[PDB]
């Protein structure tokens, strides 16, 4: 069973300078398929790739599939994934709902397009979908999605404005720009749809040229925009950018909060605790030394000792505050006071 | 839930021992001393403070009450109740040694009776290479 | 009346599913119609959203009068808006004015333009006015006025110095290129507006391509202020997004502010004090238990007592900070020596 | 305004008690025992930095007076004070409940007396299914 | 003598409704001529805007070198500025200079080119130069300096790395595309200065699409520095905009430090102090209530004074820090250990 | 030896005015062979600039050749790099080997090529190489790669998502494109790879125009895109610049960090007392006033006084937290609270 | 300078009184209440820290003589006293009141004698309606 | 390593005094003050927290030997001291004067015997100048 684990970790919680090889020259062969993928829509060598393609996909189907199974079996080491069903909810799992996609269809497009257009349609389309194998736990698109969530608000800011300024100020171009003729001949703003493929190539700085206005107030309107919308098309950046690297930086400076282990054992401790209370031949009723209703009162002082070790521990996992200082300090203040009045007081 | 409230009114009046229909820091420490506990101040203190919703420093009845009504067997508390035993987890994997955890349970935070953790392993399916599946205690102790 | 309030949050306080929703499908019909709008412009569909757009217009007009005078009655819940004056405050705010203009002008086109150019002219524009009525308590344009102004020196410094380096830059660019010839004969530029057009669609890094510059000095030039100062329109994005991120994120944190509480409370028992200490033949007077000259002093006393309530008041909205701990630190420390000095004193 | 500044004088005349022509910290709080109430040095404090300008740690007459020139009936300390009642609004509609309003006045913060606040709800016309504008008192107590 | 700090205010220290009523008129004035000289490049409008801008010319002569005289007698007002050679001083200055140019250039040519090409010629950079006379007090360019200043081992890391990348990238690019020829016929890469401007415009994303790659070893280099190099000449706009934000908020900020009122008296007494020592004779000595070495230890400690009162305010300037927390914690706390154990010991 | 350690200061510790001068010197003259390089290429001025770089490049070579032994002498200051095999050490370092490479290179094509292409060709690429010399410690370098390898899951992060976003986006463009015709009858869209280049282009807003999709599929998808896909390729702008400031303020604050001397000396002090334990013959036996086994227990409490000195100097060097303010507040705290109750218990 | 060191060293027998060569905080404080001054041990702290570059918390005879080196007329203090001005100056235009700088000397930070400050105005030419040219003081007292 | 083991057990034993099998912060104070040293309970604390990793706040056997286990002579530590020399090294050559080491050794941190010192200087070739190469002594004293 230690094997079993030991190869899940290789596979699924990678670490080191093996299992980095490993996992690097599978996303390096897959990245050459995929520019055998490329150049078989070239006609020169179209040919040449596209037979290619034919050996490689089963290499990789066999290859592929093996690592599925391996994996699948080896995930018996978490107790979520013990036994059949566990092994199913393995299965579940999106990343593996891909990867069987991915080696099926390919067995499925070998068995029949042997004997073949859409065929190679698919193929391309498979080479391109075998991308999502590399990162395994995800960890990418979870960073991404938390980030969008916590900066919602912002974000769609932005958009709703951008949109906006967007719609005004190609309507009101399209109306400088309609009956505008081109030096070619040709009319560059025939509708309003062509506004606005003006106006998204340019207030996200990209600028192709396909489309310029040429009267004065046009210039005049796409200067402004220019000047005053591009931003709201660029904050996202920045945005994102933070949030990522305030995630990372403080998810990394949680290794090093010692103080959760004590409060981890407390919680667990008076937990277990109020449960046994529910059995009155426990032996947690020795550790106070009959008991008409000194039952309840235990019972309730244990359920807030609980309470009280639940919020402790909540944010013993979380970074000190200003707050918590002052909170620290008026307490242990005002102690000290009470301390050295009743001292005050004993003296008399 | 009238034979609730009744059973809640009793066991308000241990600690109210006053038509004051309050309790105080003291006045749930006479009733600890009585038992032969012996808490600090600053204890009592921050147990009082997670059952009001005053910011006064006393329980009211409804309060108590509501810290009653409120269930052991949540959603929440099941997943932090869970996560406390990830930190005494090595691998990660939802196991973890017998050994480990009677020495965890009888050393660290709240001491406890070699007894009571000797009832607290029998609990569980203890054989299979001295491992346990801890999500099965956390079944157990939130089913009520 | 609670159905009153009800609606009311239903339609202008939304929160939930249900209210999600309704408004998702009003953005999605108002999107809708705006695309055949779009579409009217086309020639080959002229005929087809063109008679669809006179339908749809007469639904959404009798859907969106009928909001509006539902919402005008159910703001009656709020008491700024109770009685006649208050619905009138009400029509007076902004975003009101825009759904009722919309509504108007929709009924009017259509009872006078049934029998009609100006009409889809009008049309269109007010397919493109609707979407303000999604954001209904404005915290869009609210939050970005708010940043705008926090930040306004930094941005006016931006826009003056990246003014002055277009100007300029772009004199001289004319000077160099004035008398050059295209390729295809033209010269692009013939004068100052031309070469400040390009100015503005390279600073800004659109670069469509229309002008471009064929000396040595004009590329010298153009490399120069290429490199030196696009970043000048370009830093409002960084201002801007790391303004609203950290308003968001406080005006989330405010939540958590429990202390304010009693701080309001002892802020309307010593205002409503101060104002009763002005009735002689008040019940306030009985706290302090004849009275020549008390009277005085109690009210000076409150006055104050007022006074340092409002400033605790308002500063426990606010983070703690440093200078709190310190202070506090400081004052704690001090009264605690000359405790400990006077209990010292006691003894002898 | 001299007849203003004359009984101003006279007023700072009960805290001076000599020719020094200021108040300390203690200056006041004998005034203060002398009425029975037992402040806290802090409290004392923390009063009195909000009238100096000077950084001192005590009031010189023009203080005193600036104190008694600024005025409650203000932009300022009218929204303040609606702001306070919004914390104690459910629902955000202007309007707050009486009972829930006596049990705040007479709880929270300092404390009142039950006759104060007796006369603090029938200042307002507290009818109409027990609700109250709270703008109301505003407008009363910012009339002065 | 009220007056002429009064108007001194207004022109040079403005403030309120009316001076920025005034400094707006300026602008908007000073705009106006600066686009008939725009026009005036303009073969339609050469003779319009050329003959108004012989009369506005005169205009504005005018009335700036009026103000620039009155300027320069309330600048007495200020006791740098006061008599003859303070007024020099005045006049040295860089915007007063800037102004007094462009008067005095105005009138020469003016009185000249009456009976005039270079005339205009010169004109329309006046005025274009006359654009800077809007900052009174740079405090734009003020802040710029400040910034780059604090941040100019970040910004040469910048400069020093995109260059590089620039000139590696295009000398390999132009390996690779100098035989190359285009659809019409023609080579873009001939020589390696059209490969760097090439990088130029591709790497700062103007793309104007006057050169580009036609080869694979061209694409595959431009794509990956593209991907790679762009980021150094986008950094500095966050770097920049960061700063500027910083600098404000902080120096506002600044207003609210009460601390230093008593730490600058201190100082001030303490330095007379230090002076008045050295005259015998002073009254500084009645302090201490004969005298062989008194006079040495006296002057020795307050020279201490003066260096301890010296960093105070210094440091009672800036805003505080946990340093300080730490600092003040641990002082206080080894204070009153010793004053208990006094207390310990005096029982004993 | 006091001139020798003089000199590599002035060459390789530089600072001053006199070494800037020195540096900038050498940068000059470097870039400006570097234009004559540049210059070699255009026809007009091949001949020029080709004589020229013959004798320019003697001069340097005997010039920068002078220097590098020069310094490999000098560098007999540091204690690292005396003795010969200290010598060998320096030629070893990157810098120095880039040096020897540039110089020995042009010795050798000048004496072969004398009697002459490929010379040229070389030549050419030797003087981009050799602005490597200027940054001498490589702080530019350092300061890069530490800001990557800090930030390096959010840049993997980026590069992922935005490479698929590419591949994905660019295959549908491809099947909507690729039998589309242009204006001027060729087909930009053939192939994929096509397409790839249409997207890096685009996603990393340069905009060339040289292909651009006509279908309304592809200026959908492009679209939607260049809206959502184009952040991915800026965010590294807002990291790394931030990343740079970061460092560089914090590598200057730790210059007034003033704990850690006394933590260095006490760290070396109890390391040599660690070590001369270990001669019981040695002198810091006396410390303590025969000794069966006071040896071990002296061996123990030295040895983990070193080990908590190491750890006390090594968080000297670093910037207080609030963690350490609570820390330290509970000890001192506690110890007060002991102490009182001590003086408590010694009264009874 | 032979002299000087011979007046340095005479002054550092004062303070150090014994064959020490070093003065500490009480060998310090000892000699100021000689004098009748009456110092705090802060005080004396911040006081000696600004004299060593040592670390040890005394003064060696090199940094005493150190500190008498080094001059007062200086570019940098010269600018800071003149900066320490500019906090009590309405307007900024390089003018101070007469009574205001009075009020100023007398109450804030170390309160100076009457005479003192009636020394310290006549200095400068006061008249003029009352104003005083501040950078005047500044290079007189940065005169030596 | 059981000789080894036999030798930590011996050295636990004294520090145990007990058959507790733990140390506790005044066990080890006791042991310190049998030798004539009197340190501060801060000081054992922080000495006793660089041993243990149960966060209990006392020394298991596992824990002493493990402190035994881990070598001076490691790639860390060497640099860790490497470091603390260039604190006093002027001009970062590899090189420090002798008196300027001695200066630093007897008064700053902990202050050394004179005779230490004495001994220090002439393990390494101080003579050239009464220069002495650094690393030289990094080298010895971690050649254990
Ligand atoms: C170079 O220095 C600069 C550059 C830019 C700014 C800056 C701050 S806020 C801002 N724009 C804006 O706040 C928005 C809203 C006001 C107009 C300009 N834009 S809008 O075009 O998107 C736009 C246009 C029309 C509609 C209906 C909606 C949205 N622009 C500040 C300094
Ligand atoms: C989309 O996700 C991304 C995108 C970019 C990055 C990233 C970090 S550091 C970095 N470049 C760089 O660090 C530099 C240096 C290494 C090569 C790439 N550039 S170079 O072209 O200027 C360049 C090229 C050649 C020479 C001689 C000097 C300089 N690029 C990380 C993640
Ligand atoms: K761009
Ligand atoms: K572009
Ligand atoms: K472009
Ligand atoms: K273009």
């Amino acid at each position: 069973t230690h094997v079993q684990g030991r190869v899940y970790n290789f596979l699924e919680r990678p670490t080191g300078w093996k299992c980095f090889v490993y996992h690097f020259a599978v996303f390096l062969i897959v990245l050459v398929c995929l520019i055998f993928s490329v150049l078989s829509t070239i006609e020169q060598y179209a040919a040449l790739a596209t037979g290619t393609l034919f050996w490689m996909e089963i290499v990789l189907v066999v290859f592929f599939g093996t690592e599925y199974v391996v994996r699948l079996w080896s995930a018996g080491c978490r107790s979520k994934y013990v036994g059949l069903w566990g092994r199913l909810r393995f299965a579940r799992k999106p990343i593996s709902i891909i990867d069987l996609i991915v080696v099926v269809a390919s067995m499925v497009v070998l068995c029949v397009g042997s004997k073949a257009t859409s065929a190679i349609r698919g193929i391309r389309f498979l080479q391109i979908l075998r991308m999502l194998h590399v990162d395994r736990q995800g960890g990418t698109w979870r960073l991404l999605g938390s980030v969008v969530f916590i900066h919602r608000q912002e974000l769609i800011t932005t958009l709703y404005i951008g949109f906006l300024g967007l719609i005004f100020s190609s309507y009101f171009v399209y109306l400088a720009e309609k009956d505008a003729v081109n030096e070619s001949g040709r009319v560059e703003f025939g509708s309003y749809a062509d506004a606005l493929w003006w106006g998204v190539v340019t207030v996200t700085t990209i600028g192709y040229g396909d489309k310029v206005p040429q009267t004065w107030v046009g210039k005049t309107i796409a200067s402004c925009f220019s000047v005053f919308a591009i931003s709201f098309f660029a904050l996202p950046a920045g945005i994102l950018g933070s949030g990522f690297a305030l995630k990372v930086q403080q998810k990394q400076r949680q290794k090093h909060f010692n103080r959760q282990i004590p409060a981890a054992a407390s919680l667990i401790q008076t937990a277990w605790r109020c449960y046994a209370a529910e059995n009155p031949d426990s032996s947690t009723w020795k550790i106070y030394i009959l008991r008409e209703h000194h039952r309840a009162t235990i019972k309730v002082i244990r359920r807030m000792q609980y309470f009280v070790a639940k919020k402790k521990f909540q944010q013993a996992r979380k970074p000190y505050d200003v707050r918590d200082v002052i909170e620290q300090y008026s307490q242990g203040h005002l102690n000290l006071m009470v301390r050295i009045k009743e001292l005050q007081r004993r003296l008399d | 839930t009238e034979e609730q409230i009744a059973e809640f009114k009793e066991a308000f009046s241990l600690f109210d021992k006053d038509g004051d229909g309050t309790i105080t820091t003291k006045e749930l420490g006479t009733v600890m001393r009585s038992l032969g506990q012996n808490p600090t101040e600053a204890e009592l203190q921050d147990m009082i403070n997670e059952v009001d919703a005053d910011g006064n420093g006393t329980i009211d009845f409804p309060e108590f009450l509501t810290m009653m009504a409120r269930k052991m067997k949540d959603t929440d508390s099941e997943e932090e109740i869970r996560e406390a035993f990830r930190v005494f987890d090595k691998d990660g994997n939802g196991y973890i040694s017998a050994a480990e955890l009677r020495h965890v349970m009888t050393n660290l935070g709240e001491k406890l009776t070699d007894e009571e953790v000797d009832e607290m392993i029998r609990e569980a399916d203890i054989d299979g290479d001295g491992q346990v599946n801890y999500e099965e205690f956390v079944q157990m102790m939130t089913a009520k």
